[PDB]
């Protein structure tokens, strides 16, 4: 009778119960040339096994492995029987129709759930802050999207997608730290540098100014202690790493930066709603957590927009879980209880029932 | 002379002018105020207006719709498009040889003669090539003679087929003829002639039509869906899988395998099965018309990186260095290769400096992957592995302050 909320990401699964204010479980979205191993349990071996991410750039690409992720979610993480709980799943914006169908099939035919629903991640994010109109910047481990939303409706023709997110930032930080005179190359070292990125990185308000300062004053230098007591020093890498979001050429990419994709997304919407979008720029996902990103986005969009434009960047402290939180709220609304796809409805119509209800 | 015009007035300047005058009077009677207004602005500002008409398509959809120059473009184009000829007609105009990728002077303007060496060089350069043409130009119904303006040593003699939009009009004393180029040029023959004491090259040219959607991606998408809906159906079990495995694949393993010389260095049953299934998916419904497609490519495809100082096309030397290296050459992709029916810039590749504008002959292997919902957004046309492209011509344009290149190219297999 209590619904489940499972926010499946490129790097992390966030899972829990509708009505809770936070996910009960958050674990790596990984499965271990001897098979079923998942999450922290996928580190049964990084030897006879290597780690596999079933979800790439926000999209499920391996269904056998995804079933393992969900098995682990139900039985090992939440300790519930799937047959006894309606399950709210999340999906990336622009998720192929065939994918949503396949998710529905699996939850009914493999897991025998009594009911389910697929909700768009960015819409849930916006909804967590009590909004129904806004443009969401959603950036996790694999992918980043701009999703403009008006009165509860995502506008697909205006959705922007950049395949650049947290894991690329970690790898870049490994590289420029290695260029500093350190050596970060292994998968275990990648985790250490994720942790450095998460603790010490920030977004500079003016990048070229911060670069001159760096080479001069040393009050931008910070120290970090490796697992065996070696302490290392990090300087301009702190802000060069997430600068990549605004300048993807740092990573050898020739796509628009995150400010430009936000502007492009807004320019693809009807002129009449653009003001609403500029005044409701909402950030969600782990890769929006950098100190200074909100101020920097404000400055960049100000530069692109008409000089009279009122611009507001909303970045909640609970940003990192706002998709999940939004799902928890949605799943417990009385007016949502109609929207669940029941097992009977799946029996009547097939998997394609998702389109007419999600 | 005759009650009906010829297909070619040749040197009959006087009948050509008289005829085009009557035709200008007649056509003026069918233009609305806005079309007349557009024509009037054309006479005042032809060069800029024509320039805009050549590169218009390459920006963000939203940058195009908000350029005010778009009104003049559309209104002028409607005026031309309205008056379509009911049988073929031949036209004459001068071009710079640079236009056909001959980046030297055929002769200086002070010279009277053209060497046999320049002639053969020119013939070798412009032979067996479709050259894409865009934008408004003023053409002549008669061959220029003693007393006409003759700005270059290259005269084009072009046969325009029936239904070509053509706008005759008067500007001060002169009778002029406006067309909007929307086709490729084949030079069937060159000959050296003499006009008023000087040798000129005369290019006998004809036209090849291709569907070119440019920025009208909606039209493009309708067209593709309409021709590749059944394709979804006629695919087999593995094909549908291997293609989707490529599609939300996967292309990276397949293509690196292809680039590596995998099949003939490090065979793989699973991937070799996959390459051949996809190829067979593209032979299923071959491209049902001549089609222009666009690919924004990464510098690596042309042996550059994002930091190569040779990729700074804002310096004219690097454009020249690029031409010498690629212009005229054929170019091979051992990998399967992705293109779009649309020409507009997009966020995913906003900063790529090199655009391949590819001519695809009817019946070529390939498919509109975007009729298959789900990755139908790239308005994507997938071309077969091992495809070769002849680079006919390199152009440059400004996107903001950044110089980018358009590679006029042709699929030759
Ligand atoms: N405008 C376009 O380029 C376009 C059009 C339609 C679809 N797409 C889609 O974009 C997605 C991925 O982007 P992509 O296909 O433009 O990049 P890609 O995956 O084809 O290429 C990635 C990198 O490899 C390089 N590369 C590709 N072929 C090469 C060769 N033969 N030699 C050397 N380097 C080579 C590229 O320059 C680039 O740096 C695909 O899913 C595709 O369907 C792109
Ligand atoms: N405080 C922080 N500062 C910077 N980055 C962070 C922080 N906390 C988490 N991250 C990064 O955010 C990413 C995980 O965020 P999230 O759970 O939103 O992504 P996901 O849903 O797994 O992936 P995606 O949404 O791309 O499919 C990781 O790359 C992680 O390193
Ligand atoms: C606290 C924590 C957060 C996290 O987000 O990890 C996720 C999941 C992780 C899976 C692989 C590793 C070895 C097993 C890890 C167990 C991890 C819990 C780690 O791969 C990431 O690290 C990648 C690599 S480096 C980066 O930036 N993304 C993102
Ligand atoms: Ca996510």
């Amino acid at each position: 009778t209590t619904a489940l909320v499972c926010d499946n990401g490129s790097g992390l699964v966030k899972a829990g119960f509708a009505g809770d204010d936070a996910p009960r479980a958050v674990f790596p979205s990984i499965v271990g040339r001897k098979d079923s191993y998942v999450g922290d349990e996928a580190q049964s071996k990084r030897g006879i096994l290597t780690l596999k991410y079933p979800i790439e750039h926000g999209i499920i690409t391996n269904w056998d492995d995804m079933e393992k992720i969900w098995h682990h979610t139900f039985y090992n993480e939440l300790r519930v029987a799937p047959e006894e709980h309606p399950t709210l799943l999340t999906e990336a914006p622009l998720n192929p129709k065939a994918n949503r169908e396949k998710m529905t099939q699996i939850m009914f035919e493999t897991f025998n759930v009594p009911a389910m629903y697929v909700a768009i991640q960015a819409v849930l994010s916006l909804y967590a802050s009590g909004r129904t109109t806004g443009i969401v910047l959603d950036s996790g481990d694999g992918v980043t999207h701009n999703v403009p939303i008006y009165e509860g409706y995502a506008l697909p023709h205006a959705i922007m997608r950049l395949d650049l997110a947290g894991r690329d930032l970690t790898d870049y930080l490994m590289k420029i730290l290695t260029e500093r005179g350190y050596s970060f190359v292994t998968t275990a070292e990648r985790e250490i540098v994720r942790d450095i990125k998460e603790k010490l990185c920030y977004v500079a308000l003016d990048f070229e100014n911060e670069m001159a300062t760096a080479a001069s004053s040393s009050s931008l230098e910070k120290s970090y202690e490796l697992p065996d007591g070696q302490v290392i020093t990090i300087g301009n890498e702190r802000f060069r790493c997430p600068e990549t979001l605004f300048q993807p050429s740092f990573i050898g990419m020739e796509s628009a930066g995150i400010h430009e994709t936000t502007y492009n997304s807004i320019m693809k919407c009807d002129i009449d709603i653009r003001k609403d979008l500029y005044a409701n720029n909402v950030m969600s996902g782990g890769t929006t957590m950098y100190p200074g990103i909100a101020d920097r986005m404000q400055k960049e969009i100000t530069a692109l927009a008409p000089s009279t434009m009122k611009i507001k960047i909303i970045a909640p402290p609970e940003r990192k879980y706002s998709v999940w939180i939004g799902g928890s709220i949605l799943a417990s609304l009385s007016t949502f209880q109609q929207m669940w796809i029941t097992k009977q409805e799946y029996d009547e119509a097939g998997p394609s029932i998702v389109h007419r209800k999600c | 002379a005759f009650i009906e015009r010829p297909e070619d007035f040749l040197k009959d300047k006087e009948n050509a002018i008289q005829w085009e005058k009557k035709e200008a009077e007649r056509v003026e009677k069918n233009l609305d105020t806005l079309e007349k207004e557009a024509l009037e602005l054309y006479k005042k500002d032809s060069e800029q207006i024509s320039n805009y008409s050549q590169t218009r398509q390459y920006f963000y959809d939203y940058q195009i719709e908000s350029n005010p120059r778009e009104k003049e473009y559309k209104n002028l184009r409607n005026a031309i498009s309205k008056n379509k000829i009911d049988k073929p007609i031949n036209v004459y105009y001068f071009e710079s040889p640079e236009k056909f990728a001959f980046n030297k002077e055929i002769r200086t303007e002070n010279q009277n003669e053209i060497s046999l060496e320049k002639f053969n060089e020119l013939k070798e350069t412009i032979q067996d090539k479709l050259f894409k043409q865009d934008g408004f130009k003023d053409v002549s119904l008669y061959e220029p003679g003693n007393g006409d303006e003759k700005p270059t040593p290259l005269l084009i003699h072009l046969k325009l087929p029936k239904n070509t939009g053509m706008l005759p009009y008067i500007n001060s004393n002169d009778v002029k003829t406006l067309i909007e180029q929307d086709y490729s040029i084949k030079i069937d023959k060159i000959v050296r002639i003499v006009i008023e004491g000087k040798q000129y090259i005369k290019a006998e040219a004809s036209i090849v039509n291709s569907l070119d959607f440019k920025d009208d991606v909606s039209k493009g998408d309708l067209w593709g869906k309409e021709n590749y809906s059944d394709w979804s159906n006629k695919l087999t079990p593995n094909e549908l899988a291997d293609v989707n495995d490529y599609m939300r694949g996967g292309y990276t393993a397949i293509n690196n395998y292809l680039i590596s010389n995998g099949p003939l260095n490090n065979p793989n049953p699973e991937l070799d099965s996959k390459v051949n299934n996809i190829e067979n998916a593209l032979k299923l419904t071959p491209i049902p018309s001549n089609l222009i497609v666009y690919r924004r490519s990464g510098p690596q495809e042309f042996g550059l990186t994002l930091t190569s100082p040779e990729y700074d096309f804002n310096k004219i030397e690097n454009i020249d260095a690029f031409k010498e290296k690629w212009e005229g050459k054929v170019i091979t992709y051992p990998n399967f290769i992705s293109t779009s029916i649309g020409s507009v810039n997009m966020s995913a590749f906003a900063k790529r400096k090199i655009i391949l504008r590819i001519n695809i002959p009817k019946d070529s292997p390939g498919a509109y992957l975007s009729a298959i919902p789900g990755y139908a957004g790239e308005y994507a046309v997938l071309l077969n592995h091992g495809s070769k492209f002849k680079i006919n011509k390199v152009d440059s344009y400004k996107d903001g302050t950044v110089t980018k290149l358009i590679l006029d190219a042709t699929l030759i297999n």
